[PDB]
């Protein structure tokens, strides 16, 4: 849904991703220097 | 000076807990060993 | 270094090699004296090389110091290290001082 | 000051021993005294090579056309050195050189 | 659920369960300190078990001597060193009769080997006690120092090259009234060093000449210094012990009872064969019993005089000169003098002080100032103490120095096979410290009578069986030198495992040495396939860490790793790249004896093959098996001090410090501006000052007058 | 301070059936009990008993609406089967800091089926091999534990 | 045997023995020496799997000794 936003915080581990709730946006890292911002979906 | 011979102590209950806990399976591993060549001989297969 | 800059020795001025346009964390231009202070402290080996050397203080206790601060002979021109105790700063009058 | 160093060198040359030691002893020999002054031999060969590899130029290098064929720098990485060495009486090369 | 590891023994035989209990076959770091106290205790115990013998005063070294041989027989189960000569001679006679033509052949072979050997053989050994400096030095250095001292003393045995002339010169040097030699003496330092004052104090060694009276050299040669070996012997003893041990090894090799020098699965074969042989000839309906015997104070009870008797009996038909050569070692050992080491340490808590009392001043203070144990030990050691901080020690063997002869004596004890013609037959195996005894009889009562008779017999020969560390059980299960045998199955108690890190030679050499070490561990110590593969994995990991040669396709970063990654990208035959170049490892059990270059040759890139195996590459320049390529580089091995005389006389003149001070400023103002490469430091200074003046004038730091003045002085220098 | 004072403060001198939660903390108890809570209580959802010195569970009103209960820092060591006969509707159980000797103490929770989370911290039973697995197969009804069943959610 | 000691690390152990045979310039029966081993592997793949017949014939029909089907060589 977006791009790297240091304000939202650092990258979130799979442990936090799995316990996340729908409608909440998080940040992940593909590889060194290419972060991305994602959002959970019900579907 | 006289030698400080080791004292004498009774059974310590924490060694049993140490042995119990260190033998459990946790959620993380810290071993990453390199690879070996393909196994051909039966002894190599058994070892692998 | 600080006594060197404060003394305003002509050698210290002639030993400058870079540039003096620095500021502070607040972003202000300082007087040339403090600009030189910062320049020399940042680059200590600037006026030390061209300052010139003086024979060691031949004496019972007076002994020299080199540019590297090691207790080595062939000291700097003027500098002397005495193996005694210098006690200073008497009469701390706390005299009246104004604040601008 | 150049003049101060010059006069000090002349004064030192006045004495025979200093002149002799400066004329004979080379810059290479100058390093040797400091080594034994503050360095000695170690043990534990397994760790010795571990320390040596991390250094810049631990590998001895032969002298010849092939030795000079490889470059001094590569993609911002040094490979060998120009000045002659004392022990090997030749150039010294970094580990990366081999890979090159 | 409280774990109980010992419960494993319920489901597994203990022989397999306790396999490889100690990963280390060497010595731990926390072992009880072997200092002056330990050696004092050792000598005390050696003299304690033989105090009923004949005590006299040596007329050569003037030291107390104890001779227990042919002494009163023991009346108690305590250890005894009183070995009757007649029993030993009879045992040797029985062994010779059983093995006709064995002693003669072994002695002949030993003498021929001695004739063909060379002095250089003495350099293959552990730390040796050098007498010139009275310390522990490498074998080569000790031999060189002894040779130099002999040359100074008009002794040139090493010149002839043979070992016989060297030993002849040793025994001749034992006769010179005054012995002159070289020694190293340290003197303090006054040369500059930049910490905060350009002045430091250290120690510099110099070579000096020192002379010693005859008695002093005699005592020094016999001295045994201490560093599970307890002491080391100098060079005057090494050749004779070498010859005697070669003789004993020749005898043992043909003794079926001897457990040496077997190594590897041959040990298992010998164990199983001995068990099978003993069971086969068991009396019909009889009982076979096995004792895993151990010997207490083995080397504190064997007497050098008994070894001399054994050597004389063995070489009864041999040239007289060889007989004397063999006898020279036991007689030297019979007069051994022990060195007590550094000394003790005494402290005062009230004043927060401590001091070190060296061995010569051991008794210089009242005994009340030593703790109880040291007080008693010194009180007991007083009679056997010399004024030069050494202890006379006639008996004992201070651990392994005649291990082969000890095994021969044990085999002789085992060869009697019967006493009183009773209904029991004994035999077994023995390797220089431990024996397994098999006895066949009718009932266990007769077997134990035979075991008792064997115990008494070995007592008569000075061998003391350990009642506190021995047991007996029906034959089929036992132990022999940390090797448990159980009805065919065989396990090891302690196995040496590969140590962390590479061998420490170079990439290819280190890889080859590691692989050959793994192969040897498999062959000898019996390492299983899975364990060997895991060892290969660990060695590869350590090798990659040490050489920073991770896989080319890995994501690690390093100075060498960029070029490795580029080579991996540019290479087609990625299976042929060596591990040192980030390639894939292919080593396994079937190919642990093949160099990786040979393994990967068929898969290497031809261009990569040419680059790697270039006949003239600048790295290679000028056991294990490998290939000479660009990975066989050599590291700079050049340190210490050379030109010692010139440097010492220069540093002792005066003005060196001023030269260093002048050098320091200029040549440290910049990290590296030195025209190094044998340039005279004065020339380098001249060039540096010329360039500095040029730069000063160009930037305007100096006027033209100062410029010309500086060049004038520089013109006067001679390099301008 | 006493359990009665806490009851009065929380209820504020009102009918017992007016609050669905209680906070009995830092309250001294007679021989380690939870007196001051009469059996007349009919509605209760949350409970909190910390530093009460409770040594046994033998006095508790019969209930059918409680879903959470909190016990901590107590020397209680005894069978908890009585909870089934008193209130077999527990969902959150907290025994952090309690004193339990062996696994047998937590056995009687099998008959309870509504329990989903159980807490046992620094307990003498917690320091055992496969305690996590052993408890799980001993209480199949359990859906949560000290916090790491499979993920991390909050009560 | 000179050729057996070199491999001893992989032949004999304390409680195990590996049956290994040497080689060296035994070329001439190439095709045969191939098919046999290939055929062997097919059986090793079929015996473990249920109903080995169809799987064995399938693997045998779809195997080529570098230019030709195994059927022609057999």
């Amino acid at each position: 849904s977006g791009k790297y936003d240091p304000d939202l915080g650092d990258f979130k581990t799979i442990e936090e991703l799995e316990k996340l709730k729908p409608g909440e946006k998080a940040n992940i890292l593909l590889y060194q220097g290419k972060p991305v911002k994602v959002v959970k979906r019900k579907r | 000076e006289e030698p400080k011979i080791p004292n004498k102590c009774r059974v310590a209950a924490w060694v049993q807990t140490e042995m119990n806990l260190l033998s459990t399976l946790t959620s993380k591993r810290a071993l990453d060993l390199p690879e070996i060549g393909p196994d051909v001989a039966p002894v190599e297969h058994v070892g692998s | 270094i600080l006594c060197m800059v404060f003394s305003q020795d002509t050698r210290m001025f002639q030993g400058v090699r870079g540039e003096i346009n620095f500021l502070n964390r607040a972003g202000q231009l300082l007087s040339p004296m403090y600009q030189l202070q910062r320049y020399f402290l940042n680059r200590s080996n600037d006026l030390f090389d061209q300052w010139g050397y003086e024979e060691s203080p031949k004496a019972s206790e007076l002994h020299g110091i080199n540019e590297s601060m090691n207790a080595s002979d062939y000291t700097l021109k003027g500098v002397v290290v005495t193996r005694n105790v210098i006690d200073d700063f008497s009469s701390t009058e706390t005299e009246k001082v104004s604040i601008t | 000051m150049t003049l101060a160093k010059i006069e000090l060198l002349k004064q030192l040359l006045r004495d025979n021993e200093a002149k002799t030691v400066l004329k004979q002893t080379t810059v290479d020999q100058y390093n040797i005294i400091r080594k034994f002054n503050t360095s000695r031999i170690e043990k534990n060969p397994s760790l010795r090579m571990k320390w040596a590899m991390c250094s810049n130029f631990p590998l001895a290098l032969t002298k010849g056309d092939m030795a000079n064929r490889i470059p001094l720098e590569y993609k911002g990485i040094q490979l060998k050195t120009n000045a002659e060495d004392i022990g090997t009486k030749g150039q010294m090369c970094s580990i990366a050189a081999v890979t090159w | 659920m409280n774990i109980n590891p010992y419960f494993l023994f319920i489901d597994v035989p203990i022989q397999a369960a306790i396999s490889t209990t100690f990963p280390y076959t060497g010595v731990p770091p926390y072992s009880h300190g072997t200092g002056t106290g330990y050696t004092i205790d050792t000598v005390i115990r050696t003299h304690e078990y033989s105090n009923k013998g004949k005590q006299y005063i040596s007329d050569v070294t003037g030291c107390t001597m104890v001779d227990p041989t042919n002494g009163p027989l023991p009346e108690d189960n305590e250890p005894s060193a009183y070995a009757q000569l007649d029993c030993v001679l009879e045992a040797l006679d029985r062994m010779d009769e059983e093995h006709p033509g064995l002693f003669q052949a072994a002695s002949q072979n030993a003498m021929e080997t001695l004739m063909v050997t060379t002095v250089d053989k003495l350099t293959q050994g552990r730390q040796t006690f050098d007498w010139t400096v009275c310390r522990n030095q490498p074998a080569a250095t000790a031999l060189n120092t002894t040779i130099t001292s002999f040359r100074l003393n008009d002794l040139n045995g090493a010149d002839k090259g043979g070992l016989i002339p060297f030993c002849q010169d040793i025994i001749d040097s034992l006769d010179r009234p005054e012995m002159t030699f070289f020694s190293v003496k340290n003197i303090k330092k006054k040369l500059p060093a930049k910490n905060r004052k350009g002045f430091l104090i250290k120690r510099i060694p110099m070579k000096v000449k020192d002379k010693i009276t005859k008695v002093e050299y005699i005592k020094r040669a016999l001295s045994l210094n201490t560093m599970r070996a307890i002491a080391t012997a100098g060079i005057q003893i090494r050749g004779f012990v070498l010859v005697v041990e070669n003789l004993a090894k020749n005898i043992c090799e043909n003794l079926e009872q001897s457990g040496l020098p077997v190594g590897g699965n041959e040990k298992k074969a010998k164990l199983s064969n001995a068990v099978a042989k003993m069971l086969s000839n068991c009396p019909p309906g009889g009982i076979s019993m096995t004792v895993t015997g151990d010997n207490t104070k083995w080397n504190e009870c064997l007497n050098p005089r008994i070894f001399l008797a054994m050597t004389e009996r063995i070489t009864r038909d041999s040239p007289i000169w060889f007989r004397d050569f063999c006898s020279i070692a036991p007689v030297l050992f019979s007069n051994k003098i022990a060195r007590l080491g550094k000394g003790f340490m005494i402290t005062s808590k009230t004043k927060r002080l401590k001091a070190q009392i060296p061995c010569p001043d051991l008794f210089s203070i009242p005994l009340e100032r030593y703790n109880e144990e040291t007080r008693a030990k010194l009180k007991k050691l007083k009679p056997f103490f010399n004024e030069e901080g050494t202890a006379s020690l006639s008996p004992g063997m201070m651990m392994g120095m005649f291990n082969m002869l000890s095994t021969v004596l044990g085999v002789a004890a085992l060869g009697i096979k019967n006493i009183g013609n009773k209904e029991y037959l004994w035999d077994g195996l023995q390797s220089s410290d431990d024996f397994a005894l098999f006895v066949n009889a009718k009932d266990e009562e007769t077997c134990m009578e035979g075991i008792n008779d064997f115990y008494r017999t070995c007592k008569l020969l000075g061998i003391n069986m350990s009642k506190k560390k021995s047991y007996c059980n029906e034959t089929g299960m036992f132990e022999f030198t940390s090797m448990f045998y159980r009805d065919g199955f065989v396990s090891n108690f302690a196995m040496e495992l590969p140590s962390f890190g590479v061998a420490g030679v170079n990439e290819s050499a280190d890889m080859a040495i590691g692989m050959t070490i793994i192969k040897n561990n498999m062959i000898n110590n019996g390492m299983g396939p899975a364990t060997a593969q895991t060892a290969i994995q660990l060695f590869i990991a350590d090798y990659r860490y040490t050489y920073k040669c991770h896989r080319g396709d890995s994501k690690v970063e390093g100075k060498r790793m960029k070029i490795i990654k580029e080579l991996w990208e540019n290479t087609k035959g990625r299976d042929g790249l060596l591990v040192a170049d980030g390639g894939p490892n292919i080593y396994n059990l079937r190919n642990l004896h093949i160099p990786e270059i040979v393994l990967k040759y068929n898969l290497m890139d031809p261009e990569y093959k040419g680059r790697l195996l270039h006949p003239q590459n600048p790295f290679v320049g000028h056991d294990y098996d490998a290939v000479s390529g660009t990975h066989s580089w050599r590291t700079k091995r050049n340190r210490s001090i050379l030109n010692t005389d010139q440097r010492n006389m220069i540093l002792e003149e005066q003005c060196y410090a001023k030269c260093c001070n002048l050098f320091e400023a200029c040549f440290n103002s910049a990290s590296y501006r030195k025209p190094v490469g044998q340039h005279s430091m004065l020339e380098a200074m001249a060039h540096r000052l010329r360039m500095d003046a040029r730069l000063d004038y160009e930037s305007g730091r100096m006027s033209k007058d100062d410029f010309e003045k500086a060049m004038a002085h520089l013109g006067e220098i001679g390099y301008i | 301070m006493e359990m009665g004072r806490r009851i009065h403060l929380e209820l504020r001198n009102r009918t017992p059936s007016d609050v669905k939660e209680l906070v009995l903390d830092n309250s001294r108890s007679n021989e380690g009990k939870l007196e001051g809570l009469t059996d007349e209580f009919e509605e209760l959802e949350f409970l909190s008993t910390i530093n009460v010195g409770l040594t046994s569970i033998a006095n508790l009103p019969k209930l059918n609406k409680l879903k959470k209960l909190e016990l901590s820092d107590n020397r209680v060591s005894g069978g908890l089967e009585v909870l089934a006969e008193k209130c077999p509707n527990l969902t959150h159980l907290n025994l952090s800091g309690n004193k339990i000797k062996d696994l047998s103490t937590i056995e009687p929770l099998k008959k309870l089926e509504n329990l989903k989370s159980l807490d046992l911290f620094n307990c003498e039973v917690t320091n055992l091999n496969d305690y996590r697995e052993n408890v799980f197969k001993l209480l199949p009804q359990l859906t949560y534990l000290d916090g790491y069943d499979r993920d991390d959610k909050e009560a | 045997s000179a050729e057996f000691i070199e491999m001893l690390h992989c032949l004999q152990g304390e409680n195990w023995r590996q049956i290994y045979h040497p080689g060296g310039n035994k070329l001439t029966e190439s095709r045969s020496q191939s098919m046999i081993v290939a055929c062997r592997k097919i059986i090793r793949r079929s015996i473990v799997a249920s109903n080995p017949l169809e799987l064995a014939v399938e693997i045998a029909n779809k195997t080529v000794i570098d230019t030709e089907p195994l059927k022609s060589c057999l």
